[PDB]
C-alpha cells in the first residue's frame, strides 16, 4: 500500500527552518494509521517484521522528533504488546502493560484497553485473581460508553471469561465439588449435633463458617456469571457477530433450569434483552418454555410471544411445527404444558392481524398434512389439486 | 492433472482450521441443545430401515411385502440404553476428534485409507464405485 508514505511524510520535515509550524512534526506522530500500514494483516509473509520497525520510529515520534507527553504513549504500547503477542513476549507484552499503567496521561479508556494485558495476564496466571479483577472492573465501570464500537465485546469479554471458568473448569470443578462434599459433610455433623464435647462441636462450627465464605463466594461468582450472561446478552444488543455468545446464553438458560433459584438473578435483565437476534437458538428455546408459575417459565413464554408479534415468520416454521407436533399419545407433565403452550399460542393469537396470520400458518399445516396423509390410488407423479378435496 | 490432493489437499489445511479460531465453539452449540431431552439414540425398529436392504441399494416402488415390512416398531429398555446421555459421550468424541497428532496428519488421516482398497471390501453391500 505504502512504499513511499514514509518518504512522503519526509517532505514536511523537510523545510525544517521554513516551517509554519511543528504540528506538521505531531502529524506523523498520531501514527496507529501509520502502524495500520501493515497492520491490516499483510498475508504473505504474514505480517511479522514491518510493524516492530514501526513502532520504533514511533518511539522516536514520542522522542526523537518532538518532545511531548500524551495517551500516545500508550498507543504506541498496546501496538507493541500486539506485535509481543504475535512472538512469544510473553512477559514483555505484561511489561509494557504495567509501564502503561505506571504512568497517567490519558483517559480510563486506555485502562479499559489495559484490561485486554491483564486478561492476557489471567492466562499467564501472574498474581492473585481478586486484585486484577478489581483493577480492570473499577476501570471498565468508571468510564463506560468513552468507546461503543470495540469497547462493547472485550468489556462483555473480560468480565466473562475468567468468570465462566470460575463457574467450571476441571481442576476448579474438582475444587468446587469438594467443596459441596464437604458442605455435604457438614450437614450431616450438624444433624448429630442436633441431639456431649462441645469441643467437636465448636470445631465443626468453625469449618462451617469457613466453607459457608466459599460456599457464598462460588455463589456470588455464579450470580456473576448470571450477569455476565446478562452482558453478554447486551453485547448481542450492541453488535451481532458471536453466535458463540448465543451458545453461550444458552448454557445459561440452561443451567437456569438447572439452577431453580438463579432465575431472580436472572430476572431483571431478562426484561430488556431482545433475544430476537437468537434465531439458531431459537425453537430449541421455545421447546424450553415450560408450564407453571415460575419465573423462568413466565419468561420464556413472554419471550416467544414477543417472537411472534414482533416477527413471527422467522420461526413461525418452528411454532407451526410445534403445534403441528400434535401428539396426544404423550403423557406427562409435558402433557399439561403443552396444553399451556396451545393457550399461550391462541394469548399471541389475539391480535387480529396476527390472528389472520396464525390462522393460515395452521391452515397452510392442515393442507400439507392432507398432502401428506394424500397417498392415494398409487397416482402418477403429477398430482392435480382436484384430487384432493 | 491432479490426483485426489491439493485444492483437496486446501481443504484439507483448511479442515481442522477451525478449531484454534475457536475450540468451545461447535461443541458449545451442539452440547446447548443437547441438554434437553433430544433423541440422542439410534430406535431399534429404524435400525433396520435403512441401508436400502430389501434386495438392493435402490429398490423400485412400493414392491415386496409392502416395503420390506412397512419396515416400522419402537420401546427401548435396559440394554444398550446410553448412560443419561451418549451426546456426553459423543461430547469426548469430538474434542478427541478435535484433538499431540499433527495437522498435516489429519489429511493423511484421511488419506491413509482414503484409496485404501481393504475397506471398499467391507461396506454397505451392493453399490460400490472406484470411478
Amino acid at each position: 500500500l505504502l512504499e513511499i508514505r514514509n518518504v512522503l511524510l519526509s517532505l514536511l520535515q523537510s523545510h525544517k527552518q521554513l516551517d509554519l509550524s511543528d504540528d506538521l512534526a505531531s502529524f506523523r506522530k498520531y501514527y496507529i494509521l501509520e502502524l495500520l500500514k501493515i497492520s491490516e494483516s499483510f498475508l504473505i509473509v504474514d505480517n511479522l517484521q514491518n510493524a516492530f520497525s514501526v513502532a520504533m520510529l514511533s518511539d522516536a515520534l514520542y522522542r526523537k522528533f518532538d518532545l511531548a507527553d500524551e495517551n500516545l504513549k500508550h498507543d504506541i504500547d498496546f501496538l507493541s504488546s500486539k506485535i509481543l503477542w504475535q512472538r512469544d513476549e510473553k512477559i514483555d507484552a505484561i511489561g509494557m502493560l504495567s509501564e502503561s499503567l505506571s504512568k497517567t496521561n490519558s483517559s480510563i479508556f486506555p485502562s479499559i484497553s489495559y484490561a485486554y494485558l491483564g486478561n492476557w495476564l489471567y492466562t499467564t496466571k501472574s498474581e492473585k485473581t481478586e486484585l486484577v479483577s478489581k483493577n480492570y472492573f473499577e476501570k471498565s465501570l468508571s468510564h463506560m460508553s468513552h468507546l461503543n464500537a470495540k469497547e462493547k465485546a472485550k468489556i462483555y469479554c473480560m468480565f466473562a471469561q475468567f468468570c465462566d471458568n470460575n463457574y467450571s473448569s476441571p481442576d476448579l470443578t474438582e475444587d468446587f465439588k469438594r467443596m459441596e462434599k464437604l458442605y455435604f459433610e457438614k450437614k450431616n455433623d450438624i444433624q448429630q449435633l442436633e441431639r456431649l464435647k462441645n469441643h467437636h462441636s465448636r470445631e465443626m462450627s468453625s469449618f462451617i463458617i469457613d466453607e459457608r465464605e466459599y460456599l457464598r463466594m462460588s455463589t456470588f461468582r455464579s450470580k456473576m456469571l448470571t450477569q455476565s450472561i446478562t452482558h453478554y446478552l447486551k453485547c448481542l444488543s450492541e453488535s451481532d457477530e458471536n453466535d458463540v455468545l448465543i451458545s453461550r446464553c444458552c448454557t445459561m438458560w440452561l443451567s437456569n433450569s438447572h439452577l431453580d433459584e438463579l432465575n431472580n438473578s436472572l430476572q431483571h435483565y431478562l426484561q430488556n434483552l431482545p433475544c430476537k437476534k437468537f434465531i439458531p437458538v431459537f425453537y430449541q428455546l421455545a421447546a424450553r418454555l415450560m408450564n407453571e408459575n415460575s419465573k423462568f417459565q413466565q419468561s420464556l413464554t413472554s419471550i416467544c410471544y414477543n417472537v411472534g408479534r414482533n416477527h413471527p415468520y422467522h420461526s413461525l416454521h418452528v411454532l407451526f411445527s410445534l403445534v403441528s407436533n400434535v401428539p396426544e399419545i404423550e403423557n406427562l407433565d409435558a402433557g399439561s404444558r403443552y396444553r399451556a403452550v396451545k393457550k399461550i399460542l391462541d394469548l399471541l393469537k389475539v391480535n387480529q392481524g396476527l390472528s389472520n396470520l396464525v390462522t393460515k400458518l395452521l391452515c397452510s399445516f392442515e393442507n400439507y398434512v392432507s398432502l401428506a396423509e394424500w397417498n392415494p390410488r398409487s397416482k402418477v407423479d403429477s398430482t392435480s389439486f382436484s384430487r384432493f378435496p | 492433472i491432479t490426483g485426489v490432493e491439493g485444492v483437496f489437499r486446501r481443504c484439507m489445511e483448511f479442515t481442522l482450521e477451525t478449531l484454534r479460531r475457536e475450540e468451545d465453539s461447535l461443541l458449545s452449540v451442539l452440547e446447548v441443545l443437547r441438554y434437553d431431552p433430544f433423541s440422542w439414540l439410534i430406535s431399534p425398529l429404524r435400525r433396520m430401515k435403512k441401508q436400502k436392504m430389501q434386495l438392493e441399494n435402490f429398490n423400485q416402488p412400493e414392491s415386496g411385502n409392502i416395503t420390506t415390512d412397512a419396515s416400522r416398531d419402537p420401546k427401548i429398555q435396559r440394554n444398550n440404553v446410553s448412560g443419561e446421555s451418549e451426546a456426553e459421550r459423543a461430547i469426548l468424541k469430538v474434542r478427541q476428534k478435535l484433538s499431540t497428532l499433527s495437522v498435516e496428519a489429519s489429511v493423511g488421516e484421511l488419506i491413509r485409507i482414503a484409496q485404501d482398497p481393504s475397506y471398499l471390501a467391507l461396506m454397505f453391500c451392493g453399490w460400490s464405485a472406484f470411478q
